[PDB]
């Protein structure tokens, strides 16, 4: 017998809570990161180790530009709820 | 032994559903930027050897039926299922163009009890949406 | 650059 | 600058909205499992590695035993969040 | 590049909080079996390199000031910090001897704006408890 | 074994 709820992932652009931050000529920043590490590592990389680097690149490389000063120089992390019970590789 | 079985004749469906475009009782706005997304996405996903499919600008009723469907296809011979919402969203709730729904009840249908082909196999969702209404404002 | 309601 | 949420890591022995199980003469399933875990992997495994196979663990050596017939033969599986933006060895 | 720098003096500090006997008002039960766990885990994040202490049937107010009294720690020559909670909870909180208090206000005395010697470091919490009253009858 | 309120 098995869990109902097991061998489920959730990778979530923002934590509980807060808004995502969308860049309408890019695209939204958790998308580019993403899409960005797959093509390097998506099929070299374990999938938590690649949201751990999505997550580090959100972090780091994405700052909010807005005229509105308080949605100005925000930031976002991005968050991984896993429920799977082996590692997960694209191969 | 420690790693999930992807010896299978395919990888999975992949699923995105991009919402764009919403009813303006609604409140939100159009969200500029999103096919840029759906387009690195499905070309990132199909790259990696995922049947992918895109809808776009699906009500609440679509998006249930969708993944219902979905679920009750025969995912055996698949090695696991992917499916990525780009659209609204606020705290466990996400925005279909005509209001919003609760993103655990669009993941249950893929529950081990009902999606019995999809059993110990990774089901993975992707969600590009806000999550409430707070800001992080950093720190150096 | 904007976010994915305003409460 | 860097996100203020970066960096967190909630282990959960069990997902939002459901019970946690315990057996009063071995402990805890999820502490079971965990250090078990531990024990054996502490210093070799990433964390995402020991806390992923925790989960396989407590979602397949443990069903319930109780009086009850509606708390019997219940099943568990733990849940991770993860706001990591690097890999995590105790090394 | 991709590991978290361990090069501390200190691996971190280790609260462990065990909840056993839960006073009247609360109406929960006693949780036999939860000392051993908090020895197992003792030994387990001791054996890892953590200064680990024990707090025994901790008040929520005691819980609140333990982990603000932690996050004002200097943590400069520490790589981590980790907390495990060992109680009865529901839904986003947990109890402590005397009733609830939210897990989401334990855990942002921690916030990279509110404790800066743990910026870019991992903050690990552990909670063994409820998180509601579902049962997952499983599927063979 | 037991659980972690009934509600």
């Amino acid at each position: 017998k098995i869990p109902v709820e097991a061998d489920f992932l959730f990778a979530y652009s923002t934590v509980p809570g807060y808004y995502s931050w969308r860049s309408p000529g890019r695209g939204s920043w958790f998308v580019q990161a993403l899409c960005s590490i797959l093509e390097e590592h998506g099929k070299d990389l374990e999938i938590m180790q690649i949201l751990t680097r999505v997550n580090d690149r959100v972090a780091r490389h994405f700052e909010s530009q807005s005229d509105d000063p308080h949605f100005h120089e925000k930031k976002q992390i991005p968050c991984v709820v896993s429920m799977l019970t082996k590692e997960l590789y694209f191969s | 032994t420690y790693q999930y079985n992807m010896n299978f004749e395919k990888l999975g469906k992949c699923i995105i559903i991009n919402n764009k475009n919403f009813d303006k009782v609604t409140g939100m706005g159009v969200r500029n930027g999103t096919d840029k997304d759906a387009e690195a996405l499905f070309k990132c996903f199909r790259s990696l050897g995922f049947d992918v499919i895109v809808y776009n600008d699906c009500s609440c009723a679509k998006m249930q039926d969708l993944l219902k469907k979905a679920s009750e296809e025969d995912h055996t011979n698949a090695a696991c299922f992917a499916c990525i919402l780009l659209s609204h969203g606020e705290e466990n709730v996400i925005y279909g163009k005509d209001g919003v729904t609760p993103i655990k009840d669009l993941t249950a249908h893929f529950r081990g009890d009902r999606c019995k082909t999809l059993l110990e196999k990774p089901k993975l969702f992707f969600i590009q949406a806000c999550r409430g209404t707070e800001l992080d404002d950093g720190i150096q | 650059d904007e976010v994915x309601a305003a409460a």
